[PDB]
Formats: structure tokens, sequence, C-alpha cells
């Protein structure tokens, strides 16, 4: 999955998440076009309360059909202010998309960090199952105080093996416009004067 | 209005490319579609035109949301990817044609320029065009995730016949690519639905064993859809509704922590405190997430039940601030 963030100097926005999947998708190339085919399909619910390759669970709502989407987590979002677009983010991340948003928000609205903290900030995840288990990415590993409390809890605290993320995003500050990469990725902001 | 535009892409290749149509004029409709098809070729990984995705979008002070994600095949069946014996097969959803579902990026990047972009459509391809062409160099982290698909991958597909040649820190090319967005750019989305693009297609699903048809391929449609709102604090964030559970998601997770601001008053980020809190609110919000979602014209999901106000205050008021709640006990929220 990748995401991007896009504003112009007319204050319209785009914020835009697409994918194949997991990376380069299904490994199949269309020959003679050179393309890449999604493996999007195991975002299906397969088998009722079997995880799949993000470790989600589903039933009859996401349950295979003929010309049915598959549930996603990919949330490109747009936060506005007194109906102008006041910042612009996504990210990439399976089931993580929608927490590791959750973190930059309130990194950005209840901790009141600038853009490129907010968004370079540890990030962590649960989901319910695997039962008491929190992610990290080795950008940002638990570790120290923080994770023996953790542990102490009863938490299982996991590498998961890939970065949580890579935020792309943008804030607007009245006239003016910020842009933040994740440090996690090879990302690259600018913002362009007429 | 604004000092400018700006971008935020996730490679040097698409952040120049929005730059540049930006500075042509062109608005962030035209620098995002001219920004994905450069990706479709720069990051392989998953920029694509055989995937799918979810625009949000912000034009003239007004909301709008665009679906092109992928869907299912018509031979599909719900449990295609099960032996004779009903267990599942390994990393047949994962691996191989039958993974796939019928791409939308194509037909989302089509419906989001016509009915928003400024600027021509087949010059918005050019910079894709340029790097399938001339090549770009790829990038060390890049090349690691191409060396553990490969190996995933275990000799099943054709993927090394394509990107076989990448090397980290040397400029590759893929001329047939190249061909292929220039089919896009003079023929539109018919080239990649109906047209010779849509033919490849097909004929790779046979030679593999897919179950896409050409019939799948008319029949993708792109949807526009209402974006998930979500209001706190006086800002209002536009998000991705069903089929994304995002939405939902974040619907739940903003009004959840709002109840409990209380239990976060005082807790440093990131605190063993922050992180429970945070867990104990994430293990709600996919209780529902698992039992109630999914493509919304295929069940009748009950969204508004879900992020009514006051079930956000029943939700959050299972919170447990001092231990972890009982796995086992987090039920849907509308279980009777």
């Amino acid at each position: 999955t990748t995401h991007f963030s896009i504003v112009d100097k007319d204050g319209n926005a785009v914020s835009n998440t697409y994918t194949l999947n997991w990376d380069f998708g299904s490994g199949v190339v269309v020959k003679g076009a050179g393309f890449l085919l999604n493996d999007e399909m195991d975002d299906f619910s397969s088998k009722p309360g079997v995880a799949n390759a993000f470790g989600v669970v589903g039933s009859d709502a996401n349950a295979i059909e003929p010309g049915k989407r598959m549930l996603s987590s990919m949330s490109p979002s747009i936060v506005t202010r007194d109906g102008h677009v006041s910042l612009v983010l996504g990210t990439p991340g399976g089931s993580r998309i929608f927490t590791s948003i959750f973190q930059v928000l309130n990194n950005v609205y209840d901790f009141h960090l600038p853009l490129e903290k907010a968004v370079a900030a540890q990030r962590v995840h649960h989901q319910l199952l695997p039962k008491d288990t929190i992610y990290y990415d080795a950008y940002a590993p638990l570790t120290g105080k923080v994770a023996d409390e953790l542990k102490a809890m009863g938490y299982t605290l996991e590498d998961q093996g890939d970065n949580m993320g890579d935020i792309q995003a943008i804030r607007v500050n009245g006239k003016a416009l910020e842009t933040a990469s994740d440090p996690r990725g090879r990302g690259v902001g600018m913002v362009v004067k007429p | 209005t604004l000092d400018g535009g700006a971008v935020a892409a996730p490679d040097q290749y698409g952040a120049k490319v929005a730059a540049e149509i930006l500075k042509k004029g062109g608005n962030a409709v035209d620098a995002a579609v001219a920004t994905a098809f450069t990706l479709a070729v720069t990051y392989p990984e998953a920029g694509n035109i055989g995937g799918g995705g979810f625009m949000t979008l912000y034009v003239d002070g007004k909301p709008y949301f665009l679906d092109y994600r992928e869907i299912a095949p018509k031979a599909a069946t719900k449990t295609m990817y099960l032996n004779e014996k009903g267990e599942v097969i390994e990393n047949l959803s994962l691996v191989g044609a039958k993974a796939a579902g019928v791409p939308g990026t194509v037909m989302g990047l089509w419906e989001a320029h016509q009915r928003f972009g400024k600027l021509k459509w087949s010059e918005l391809l050019t910079p894709a065009i340029g790097y399938a062409q001339t090549g770009f160099k790829v990038a060390d982290q890049q090349y690691q995730y191409r060396q553990d698909a490969i190996a995933l991958f275990n000799g099943k597909t054709n993927f090394g016949d394509y990107f076989g040649t990448m090397k980290p820190g040397e400029v590759f090319k893929q001329p047939e690519l190249a061909k292929t967005l220039e089919r896009i750019a003079d023929k539109g989305p018919d080239d990649f639905y109906k047209g010779e693009t849509a033919k490849l297609l097909i004929a790779q699903m046979k030679q593999d064993g897919g179950l896409i048809t050409s019939d799948d391929l008319v029949d993708y449609q792109a949807k526009w859809r209402e974006p998930m709102r979500i209001d706190w604090q006086g800002n209002t964030l536009y998000t991705a509704p069903l089929p994304s559970s995002g939405g939902i998601a974040l619907a739940q997770l903003i009004g959840i922590k709002e109840q409990r601001a209380a239990d976060f008053k005082g807790v440093e980020l990131n605190s063993a405190k922050y992180i429970h809190l945070l867990s104990e609110i994430e293990k709600r919000v996919f209780a529902d997430r698992a039992d109630y979602l999914g493509d919304p014209q295929f069940s009748k999901v009950p969204v508004a039940q879900l992020t009514d106000p006051k079930y956000i205050a029943k939700r959050a008021g299972e919170v447990n601030p001092d231990a972890i709640s009982a796995t086992e006990k987090v039920r849907p929220g509308l279980e009777p």
C-alpha cells in the first residue's frame, strides 16, 4: 500500500491511498503489458473466525461474493476547520492504517506536537486478536520502562517485521503550507509556489 | 487564498511530478492523477494500475469520496480458498492469479479526473511514461522488499521475468509498461477494461488459472460515495466510508477517546497508560469491525447504530483504564 496527499493553491485537496495489498501483490505480471496484479482477495474473510494476513477476522459481512468489494482499512483523510482544509493525511499499514492515523491526529490535536514530530513519533497497535498483543516496528520499538510496564500488565509485545505506516501529510496553517514525509519511508514533500 | 500548493509523496518521483503539474496550472486532482500513474512505475510494490484504492477530496468547499476498490470476479465463491476438506489453502488468496480482484485504479483515476481535473488527460500520463521508458533508480528498501517478495513467490509466478533485474541504486526501465500507459493516455480506461490491455489481462488469467473475465472488466465501475464525517473540538474529519472500515473505526476511536478525556488528562504520549488506553479502545473497535462491516451494498450494515453518540458513550464506558479487559468478553456492541 502507499499514500500521497496534495493541496493546490485554491485550497482544494486530494488524499489518495491505493495498493496491490501485499508488496508486489500477487506476484503475477500481465505478460505484454508489464503491470502487477493485486492479491487484494485476502482482505475478504476466507473462513469465519480465521485471521487473514493482517490478523483480522470476519464472517458474513466480509465474506466472498461475486462483484463484492472486500473490506479495507485504507483511510485517506482530510481534516477541515471552518470550511477550509487544515490537514491532509493517510498511510499504508493494513489493519494498522486507521490506528496510525488516530495516533497522528492525537499528536497534532491533543499533544499539540509540530507536524514532523507528530509523524516521526512512535506508533503502536492493538486489534483485539491476537489476544492482548501490541505490535511495534523496528523504527521505534517498545523498550525500557514502558515495555516492562506493558509486559507486566499482561500484554504481549511483538515486532511486526515492517514499519508501522508511511504517513504523508500536509498541514494548512492559515495561508501557509507544511509537509511531512514519514521518516520510516523514502517520501518527499514540496511546497509549490505559483 | 493559499501561499501555493503542496505535495507529500512516498518517493521523490511522485513528489516531483505532482509539483510540476501544480506549476503548470493543474489542480490537486490533475496532480493526483499524474502522481498515481508515476508511482505505478516508480513504486511498483504498491503504486499500481493493477490494484485499487480510495480517494478523499475537498473541492470548492465540498467533500467527496471515490471508491475504486477491486471487486470479486463473477466466478468467485465463498469457499474458493478452501480445500475439499474445508481447510484454508496456503497462500491461494495471496500469491498467484486467483488472489486478484478486478482492478479499479485506472477507472478511479479516470472518474476523478473527468469530474474535477482541469488539464488534458493524456498529458497527465507523460511523466509516468517517461519514467517507464528511461527508468528510475531502485531504492535500497524497495529492492529488499523485492528480495522478500521473490522468495515468498517461490517460483510460482512470472514476477522474475519483469522485476528480477532490479538492483539497488541502478536505473530500472519498464518498456512494456510504457506502452500500456501510452494506450491508457490515448484511449482512456477503455484500453484497460475493453481494449488491448484488457485482452492481455484475460490471456494471463487463462495462462495462470485465474478467474477474471472480459465481462468482469467491462462491468467494473468506480463509485462516488458520501465520505465519513467526524466532528470533534470544532474540526471536521472527512475519511473513507464502507467498504473501508477506517471511517467507522475513526468515528469510534475519536468519539470514545473524547468521552474518556478524564482518563487521558495528564498522561504522557506513549506512556504505558496511554498505550493501554488506546488498546482498550481498539479492542471494541475491532470487535465491531469483525462482526458488522463489509461491502455496504451486499448487506444492511448498521452504520448509524455503530456511530450514534449514545453507542459511543456505552462503548466508552467499557474502557478499563487500570487493567486489560477480558478479550473473550469484548463483544460486538449491538449484540442483544
